[PDB]
């Protein structure tokens, strides 16, 4: 399996997209980025021009005007129009994001200090996920020869330290996955950047998210609500595989 | 003598606020230097559990030298205490005390021709509540806290149930600290509002009040509505921790998300309380050094009033991933976007003030020009984050950290520096050396941009907030960001040198108005410094 959902050295962009929702986010952000870079460059060029054109050695008697009504009507309406354009493209994206479709696969995620518990209610499967290198695996949340060995044996490298977990949430490609997120002790937050999803794990509440992964691979996330001393050390691994590789994984969990 | 600390004159309280805010700012900036030392490289090298077994002072100095990973057991609790302490100090005990308690107490009465605040003894009490709060905040760092260590590692907004489960009583000291800070702010707001309405000089109609005084006035109203709410929110934390209540605990029918609504109902107004007096200072500074009256004085006033009001109906943009329904998410995103229109009016009117003027590029003007550019960078990423669909990715990442450092530490802080260089001659009778103010500006301009612009990249790559350590791939831009913070720190030590030089041996100020005629408010008609008893 290819490692796809991961930060890359020196990266300045988004993590690669592996869901339609993530693709929408990349487009909406790129659309807004061109606009706000245009606004910022515009404002900056105005300031640099005004400082150059009206420097005291070049303009020695200052004007005195304090109004210009065509300009003020312009610079009030054009922002309003820019923002309405942004809202028009971004509200559909928000609506696609938050309207939960019908699940092909259903996973119930519980956040703990400091690890994640997964249950597949249709399959009567449940397990816990700890960072490779956490105390659960024998470590103390730092790199070491033993931790590097465990990463290799699990199919990763030392580069995936702090992202890779001992167990992964396995899902089939091109299926609608609905995840139900809650917290067991404090608030945590479950996210996978490559899927464009993030949902807080609040004790006493069950909240839902959805994704449909569009290619196979490995995708990482990290807990995203400060939860205590090992907030930095309770990540998320998602493996997207073929329909029958997924069934194979299911069957390996079935007790006869 | 301690005749400074018992003074009730608004000028002396303003100076006490300025200096205290500056000292606390130095402490909190020092925390960030340590933070960025640990973030400079992946793996944990400084915040080792091994350093706890030594004493407080010995373990301190061991903490500042790097260890190899194999000899360093990561101590995430110390990281969480440092960043919590850094944020609490900034948001409650540094920038509002400097802008509002400092420049507000000193110059708002001068700007309206008032001899003093309406309740001078209330003003002196407000300063001591600020120092009491500051002392509890610092004491909490050394009190028994989470995980059987010292200090509270719960973030500056104290989300439950983490904040109500954290062991020890360090968190209780932090809550008391925030109580005292709100009390100090409420007394100040009462004084500003009474003085503004009741003690203007004869002839000083409200449409003749200078913009700075307006900004303090609007800020004082936001305080009166926002801070009592915060006092409620955090008292409920105190009663869940200590008096058996269950407001935020699901076992007893509570809801942790209820706390977030109450807290952010204060939490967003808090940032407009921070920045409005900086808006006021930018207007005075830009008018002076463009040698041109402010463009659109009345839209400037109304835009500040519009921003202040809208700031109270947008709070849940801090909660897009906390379980808001689609309808709430769509409202708060649209209400938040509106704030860009009044703010843009002020940005464009500051450029319009420069336009057609005769521009003098002295140090206060450099800070104000930097403000215009850098506040715009921070404000447009705030608009990005307002899109809940995109905040899904950016929430709790360093893209948020980049946003709010551009509006706060390259925005509001630039307004603080613009004010200090603008007014130090008027307050002290001594003038700063021009070349050093310019060098301070350019060192801070380069360093602060190197510090925080790469955090946009880290956020886009998915780096979460409040992490002691990070995956290897985030190393490059974390390294650049730490170099920028070290340069920024150098620029601030140099600034403290510049202030020390100015006050002990700076060129003597002889003029009442040592700038020019377009510094046209009443403080420039008085001596430098103004007489002990005004108007
Ligand atoms: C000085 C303090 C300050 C100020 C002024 C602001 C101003 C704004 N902020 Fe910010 N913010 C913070 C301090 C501040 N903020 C802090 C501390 C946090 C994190 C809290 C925490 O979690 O710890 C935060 C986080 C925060 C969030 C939550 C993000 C998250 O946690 O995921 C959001 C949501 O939208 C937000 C948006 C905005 C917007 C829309 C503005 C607007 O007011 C900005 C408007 C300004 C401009 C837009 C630029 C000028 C305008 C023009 C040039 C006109 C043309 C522009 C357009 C048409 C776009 N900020
Ligand atoms: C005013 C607000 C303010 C200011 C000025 C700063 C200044 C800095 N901050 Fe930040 N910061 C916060 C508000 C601020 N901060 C908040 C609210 C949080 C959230 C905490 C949490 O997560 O709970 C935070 C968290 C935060 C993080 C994320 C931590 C994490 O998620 O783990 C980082 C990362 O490096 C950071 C670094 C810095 C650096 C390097 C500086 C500076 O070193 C940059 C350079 C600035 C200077 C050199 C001087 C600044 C001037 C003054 C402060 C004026 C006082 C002086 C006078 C009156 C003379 N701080
Ligand atoms: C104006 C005043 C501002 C004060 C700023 C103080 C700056 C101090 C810089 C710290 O020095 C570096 O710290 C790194 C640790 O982050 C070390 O990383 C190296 O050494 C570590 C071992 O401790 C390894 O784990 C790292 O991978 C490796 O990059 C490195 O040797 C060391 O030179
Ligand atoms: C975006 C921000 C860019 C800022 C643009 C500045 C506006 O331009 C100026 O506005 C004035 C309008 O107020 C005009 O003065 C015009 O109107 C004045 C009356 O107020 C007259 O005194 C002048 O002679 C007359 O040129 C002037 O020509 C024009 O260049
Ligand atoms: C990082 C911090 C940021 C720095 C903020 C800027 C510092 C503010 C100015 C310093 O304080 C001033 O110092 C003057 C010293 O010359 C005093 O003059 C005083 O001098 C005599 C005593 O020295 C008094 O009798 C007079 O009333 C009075 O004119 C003046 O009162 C006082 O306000
Ligand atoms: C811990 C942080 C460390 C930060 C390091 C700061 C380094 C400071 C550089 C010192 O050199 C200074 O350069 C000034 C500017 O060139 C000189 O001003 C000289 O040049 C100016 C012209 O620019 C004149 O206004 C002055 O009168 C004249 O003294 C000044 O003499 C000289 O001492
Ligand atoms: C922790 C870091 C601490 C770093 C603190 C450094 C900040 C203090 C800068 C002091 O610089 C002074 O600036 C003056 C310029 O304003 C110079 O006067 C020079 O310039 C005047 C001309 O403007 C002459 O009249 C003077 O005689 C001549 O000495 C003076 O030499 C120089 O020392
Ligand atoms: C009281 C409570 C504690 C207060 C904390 C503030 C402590 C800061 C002390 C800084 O004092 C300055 O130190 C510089 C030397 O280290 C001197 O600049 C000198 O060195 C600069 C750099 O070379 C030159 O530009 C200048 O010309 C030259 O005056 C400067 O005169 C002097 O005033
Ligand atoms: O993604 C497209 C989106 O379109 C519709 O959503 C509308 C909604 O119906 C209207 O009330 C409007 O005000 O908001 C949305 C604008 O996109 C569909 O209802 C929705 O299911 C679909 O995802
Ligand atoms: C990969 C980027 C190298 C560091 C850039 C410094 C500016
Ligand atoms: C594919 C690389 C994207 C790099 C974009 C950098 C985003 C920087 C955000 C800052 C916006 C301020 C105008
Ligand atoms: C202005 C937006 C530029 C386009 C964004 C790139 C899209 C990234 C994902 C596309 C991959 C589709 C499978
Ligand atoms: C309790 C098991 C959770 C999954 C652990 C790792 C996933 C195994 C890989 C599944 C098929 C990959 C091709
Ligand atoms: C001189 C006191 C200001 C704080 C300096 C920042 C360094 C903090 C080191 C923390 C050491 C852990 C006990
Ligand atoms: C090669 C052994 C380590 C050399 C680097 C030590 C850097 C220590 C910097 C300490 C900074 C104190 C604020
Ligand atoms: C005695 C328990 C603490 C009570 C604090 C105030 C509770 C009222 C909640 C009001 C909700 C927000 C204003
Ligand atoms: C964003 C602030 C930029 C302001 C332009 C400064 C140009 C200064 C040129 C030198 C002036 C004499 C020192
Ligand atoms: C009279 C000379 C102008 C004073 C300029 C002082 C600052 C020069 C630029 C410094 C840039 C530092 C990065
Ligand atoms: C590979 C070790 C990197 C060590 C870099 C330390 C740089 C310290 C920068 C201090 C600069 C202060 C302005
Ligand atoms: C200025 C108000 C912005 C609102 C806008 O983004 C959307 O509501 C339009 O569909
Ligand atoms: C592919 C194997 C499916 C086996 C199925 O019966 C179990 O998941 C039910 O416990
Ligand atoms: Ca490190
Ligand atoms: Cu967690
Ligand atoms: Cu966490
Ligand atoms: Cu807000
Ligand atoms: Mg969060
Ligand atoms: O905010």
């Amino acid at each position: 399996l290819e490692i796809i959902g991961r930060p890359q050295p020196g990266g300045t962009g988004f993590q690669p997209s592996a869901s339609p929702v993530a693709t929408q986010i990349h487009w909406l952000d790129g659309f807004i980025l061109v606009i706000i870079a245009a606004i910022t460059i515009f404002v900056t060029l105005l300031i640099l021009y005004a400082v150059w054109r009206f420097h005291e050695k070049r303009n020695k008697v200052p004007a005195r005007f304090t109004h210009n009504s065509p300009l003020e009507i312009a610079w009030t309406i054009v922002p309003i129009v820019i923002l309405v354009a942004i809202g028009a493209f971004s509200l559909p994206v928000l609506f696609n994001q938050q309207e939960i479709p019908e699940a092909d696969v259903t996973v119930k995620v519980t956040g703990y200090q400091w690890y994640w518990g997964y249950e597949y209610p249709d399959e009567e499967i449940s397990f816990e996920s700890y960072m490779i290198g956490s105390p659960a695996t024998g470590g103390d949340n730092r790199m070491s020869p033993e931790v590097e060995q465990q990463l290799i044996e699990a199919g990763y490298s030392r580069d995936e330290f702090l992202l890779a977990t001992d167990t992964a949430m396995v899902v089939p490609v091109n299926k609608t996955v609905v995840v139900q997120v809650t917290g067991a002790d404090v608030i945590h937050s479950w996210t996978v950047p490559a899927f464009g999803v993030k949902q807080d794990a609040v004790p006493g509440r069950l909240a839902q998210l959805w994704f449909r992964a569009e290619r196979e691979g490995i995708f990482f996330g990290q807990c995203s609500e400060l939860c205590g001393i090992s907030h930095a050390y309770m990540p998320i691994t998602v493996k997207v595989v073929s329909e029958e590789a997924y069934a194979a994984w299911l069957e390996q969990h079935h007790h006869h | 003598f301690t005749r400074w600390f018992m003074s009730t004159n608004h000028k002396d309280i303003g100076v006490l606020y300025l200096f205290t805010g500056g000292l606390v700012g130095l402490i909190s900036v020092a925390f960030t230097v340590y933070m960025r030392m640990e973030l400079m490289a992946p793996g944990v090298q400084f915040m080792c559990a091994e350093h706890l077994e030594s004493g407080l002072v010995k373990g301190f100095f061991q903490s500042l030298w790097p260890s190899a990973v194999e000899n360093c057991t990561p101590n995430g609790h110390l990281w969480n205490v440092m960043i919590t302490g850094h944020g609490i100090l900034m948001m409650f005990f540094v920038v509002i005390p400097a802008l509002f308690g400092g420049f507000g107490n000193y110059f708002m009465p001068l700007h309206i021709g008032a001899p003093d605040m309406a309740f001078p003894r209330m003003n002196n009490l407000s300063y001591w509540l600020y120092v009491a709060g500051t002392s509890l905040a610092v004491a909490s760092l050394f009190a028994p806290g989470g995980n059987g260590q010292l200090g509270s590692g719960i973030g500056w907004v104290l989300y439950p149930p983490l904040s109500t489960s954290e062991s020890g009583y360090s968190t209780d000291l932090a809550i008391f600290a925030v109580h005292l800070s709100g009390a100090s702010s409420i007394l100040g707001a009462i004084n500003m509002i009474t003085t503004f309405l009741n003690m203007r000089a004869p002839g000083m109609t409200m449409h003749k009040v200078p913009l700075f005084a307006w900004s303090i006035f609007v800020t004082a109203w936001l305080i009166l509505l926002a801070l009592p709410v915060l006092a409620g929110a955090i008292t409920m934390l105190l009663t869940d921790r200590n008096f058996g209540t269950t407001f935020f605990q699901p076992s007893g029918g509570g809801d942790p998300v209820l706390y977030q609504h109450i807290l952010w109902f204060f939490g967003h107004p808090e940032v407009y309380i921070i920045v409005l007096p900086a808006f006021g200072i930018v207007s005075h500074v830009i008018a002076t050094f463009a040698k041109k009256p402010i463009f659109g004085y009345l839209p400037m006033v109304y835009a500040m009033v519009a921003i202040g009001v809208l700031g109270f109906v947008v709070w849940a943009h801090h909660m897009y991933t906390a379980g808001l329904s689609l309808t709430q998410q769509s409202y708060f995103m649209m209400a938040t976007m509106v704030i860009a229109v009044p703010t843009g009016i002020k940005i464009f009117s500051w450029i319009a003030t420069m336009w057609g003027g005769s521009i003098e590029l002295k140090t206060p003007m450099l800070w104000a020009l930097g403000f215009l550019f850098l506040f715009t960078v921070g404000g447009v990423t705030g608009i990005v984050l307002s899109q809940a669909s995109v905040d899904r990715y950016y929430h709790d990442t360093y893209y948020v950290v980049a946003h709010f450092h551009y509006v706060m530490s390259l925005g509001a802080v630039f307004g603080i520096f613009a004010g200090i260089y603008f007014w130090i001659g008027k307050m002290s009778g001594r003038q700063y050396p021009e070349w050093a103010g310019k060098l301070h500006f350019w060192m801070m301009f380069v360093g602060a941009n190197l510090t925080f612009f790469p955090q946009h990249f880290l956020g886009r790559q998915g780096m979460p907030r409040r992490y002691i350590d990070y995956p290897e791939a985030f190393a490059t831009w974390n390294f650049v960001s730490s170099l920028g913070a070290f340069l920024s720190f150098a620029s601030f030590l140099f600034f403290l040198g510049v202030i020390f030089y100015t006050l002990t041996r700076g060129a003597r100020v002889t003029a009442n108005n040592y700038w020019n005629e377009h510094a046209d408010t009443l403080e420039w008609t008085l001596t430098s410094p103004p007489p002990e008893h005004t108007f």
